[PDB]
């Protein structure tokens, strides 16, 4: 009913005669290779709407016809999109059939309204210690993960969907805003073998939802695919009345790619250079993730600070939102502790007594203040030696340490490829176990002791059994077993070893190949459309 | 040689024939990925690509940015 005006990139104008669309609706373009679907962004006048194309606009003729679909972007939501990939505009990526649709959603929705929020706030139980400890997780709040390559964030994000799917009964969805593919295949396959994701008949009993927008789609699929992500968990918390994690992967991604599309539009850039609509591009997805009287969405988004500038508007716009920061370290993934949460770093604003109450608040308050005075002193320990200061400073590092330890804790999607099992560590457990150690009544235990353990339950029957390892050290003897002509060959034998390796002076380079016959005429058409040599004079 | 092509847009070429030869030697490099076979492709200099098309997106007017790139 609508016809293609104009193509200016990835900006398309079409033209109603009829009705117009209205702003944020969709439309499809009748008669193209891929599916392009069109979100309508503004009303030009003389019957134009302007739109951003959620594909490439490459091979559009203005005149095309535009279908309005009378509605914004519609996608599956419900238990059938569990475990399946699914792109900004509802469509199976994961080449596994069609997405059982519970129902089909508009991506766009206004944010609860005042009446349906929810007054209380209140811990997300976690069960990772340092997270439910040092930096609680709010129900309902958003949380910005500092993460980066190596730290262990994936088998974070996917301890995250395991506890929450256990222990609260909530689902997850995955919302990878411009990621990688290459990283986007990564997260699906290790959700597939950790057992997050299943495949085939099994496929309900997965409990993540992978949205994916990746970078080399256009600027306007990669700053929608956080909505669909939104739209997804909100079935989720509205209609199933479940406690939902969300992923936004990089939300500073999400204000990258609105920041295009305003660019695009041909809206003139704020301070630093993005979007004016940059507190709202923002505000009007954060303020979708919260809680109502139905359940509650929790969003735990991956934040990345450009040029190391926390001022940034970027930043300093997506922490007006954020109710807690993960901050993963490298130091503290070097020394073996996994999770590599720093427990100094990560911040919450639910760490105050009037919401977590002043026994658990002190706990972490004096955890933290023992980590604090045992790193200020590693200017003190290297420069004058480890026995030059005091006992009571001495004290703190025997605590400290045995606290830098019991932050570690074994996953439960980990234990497939690292052979210890999965500890989902309770609040209770986690205050009382560290009430302990704060005291003293573990000073006797050694570090080691713990490590990668549940709670203090298990910390003692972890002293015990290496205590005892010295009883069962007796047993053999430990030296040297024929020098090396054991099995320790001679270098000519192995060089007979070398199994054959065929190289071929042909490359096999003509497998299945066409080769055209290129003709270096200029081909053009003539008004017939008729492919026709190019006239020979101007 | 044997095992190299070269895509050369030099800087006397137009803008356009600059931004387009990236992707130009990119399917070129494409056609061994695509057959099972490996390929190494180099975008020397992929910050002067982004220059010429810098060039041919301000003269058609585009609304610039930041540098007055593109969005």
């Amino acid at each position: 009913a609508g016809y293609v005006s104009q193509v200016i990139g990835p900006v398309v104008d079409v033209r109603f005669d009829g009705e117009l669309p209205s702003i944020l609706s969709s439309l499809e373009v009748e008669g193209h290779s891929v599916r392009l679907v069109l979100e309508v962004a503004q009303h030009m006048g003389d019957n134009t709407v302007r739109c951003i194309a959620m594909d490439s606009t490459d091979g559009l003729v203005r005149g095309q016809k535009v279908v309005d679909t009378g509605s914004p972007i519609k996608v599956p939501v419900g238990r059938g999109t569990l475990g399946r990939i699914m792109n900004v505009i509802g469509e199976p990526v994961d080449e596994q059939g069609p997405i059982d649709a519970a129902d089909i959603w508009s991506i766009h929705r206004e944010a609860p309204e005042f009446t349906e929020q929810s007054t209380e706030q209140e811990i997300l139980v976690t069960g990772i210690k340092v997270v439910d400890l040092l930096a609680p997780y709010q129900r309902g709040g958003k949380i910005g993960l500092f993460g980066g390559a190596g730290v262990g964030k994936t088998v974070l994000i996917m301890e995250l969907i395991n506890n929450v799917a256990k222990a609260h009964g909530g689902f997850s969805v995955f919302a990878g805003v411009g990621e990688r593919t290459r990283e986007g295949n990564d997260l699906y396959r290790e959700m597939i073998e950790s057992g997050v994701i299943k495949l085939g008949a099994e496929r309900g009993n997965s409990k993540c939802t992978l949205v994916y927008g990746q970078m080399n789609e256009p600027p306007g699929a990669r700053a929608r695919v956080a909505l669909t992500g939104l739209t997804v968990a909100e079935y989720f918390r509205d209609i199933e009345g479940q406690d939902v994690l969300l992923f936004v992967d990089n939300i500073f991604r999400f204000t990258q790619a609105n920041s295009e599309v305003s660019a695009l539009l041909g809206r003139i850039p704020s301070a630093v250079g993005y979007q004016p609509t940059l507190a709202t591009d923002l505000g009007g997805l954060q303020e979708r993730i919260t809680t109502t009287t139905k359940g509650s969405i929790t969003s735990v988004q991956a934040v990345y600070v450009p040029a190391d500038d926390l001022t940034d508007p970027a930043p300093a716009t997506t922490f007006a939102h954020l109710d807690a920061t993960t901050v993963l370290s490298r130091s503290i993934a070097e020394l073996g502790i996994y999770p590599a949460v720093d427990p100094l770093d990560s911040t919450s604003r639910m760490l105050n007594p009037n919401v977590i109450g002043a026994e658990h608040y002190n706990v972490a308050r004096g955890v933290q203040k023992v980590l604090q005075d045992y790193k200020n002193l590693q200017d003190i320990i290297a420069i004058l030696g480890m026995d030059e200061l005091s006992e009571e400073d001495k004290l703190t590092v025997a605590r400290a340490r045995k606290i830098q330890r019991f932050l570690s804790q074994p996953f439960q999607v980990a234990e497939v490829f690292t052979g210890t099992p999965g500890k989902y560590v309770d609040l209770a457990d986690t205050i009382s176990g560290f009430q302990g150690v704060l005291t003293g009544k573990y000073d006797d235990l050694p570090e080691m002791a713990f490590y990668m353990v549940g709670d203090i339950k298990e910390v003692k029957e972890k002293a015990d059994k290496m205590a005892k390892d010295i009883a069962s050290r007796k047993e053999a003897d430990n030296k040297k077993v024929s020098e090396e002509l054991k099995d320790i060959p001679s270098l000519d034998k192995l060089v007979s070893e070398i199994k054959e390796v065929v190289i071929e002076e042909d490359d096999g380079l003509e497998e299945d190949f066409k080769a055209e016959a290129l003709s270096s005429e200029t081909v053009v058409l003539n008004e017939e459309g008729k492919s026709v040599p190019l006239p020979k004079k101007n | 040689m044997r095992y190299t092509i070269m895509v050369s847009a030099t800087a006397s070429d137009a803008a356009p024939l600059q931004f387009l030869a990236p992707y130009s030697g990119c399917a070129m490099a494409e056609y061994f990925r695509d057959t099972g076979k490996h390929g190494l492709i180099i975008y020397d200099d992929l910050s002067k690509q982004s220059v010429a098309y810098r060039q041919m997106s301000l003269l058609l007017r585009r609304p610039p940015g930041r540098e007055a790139f593109p969005g």
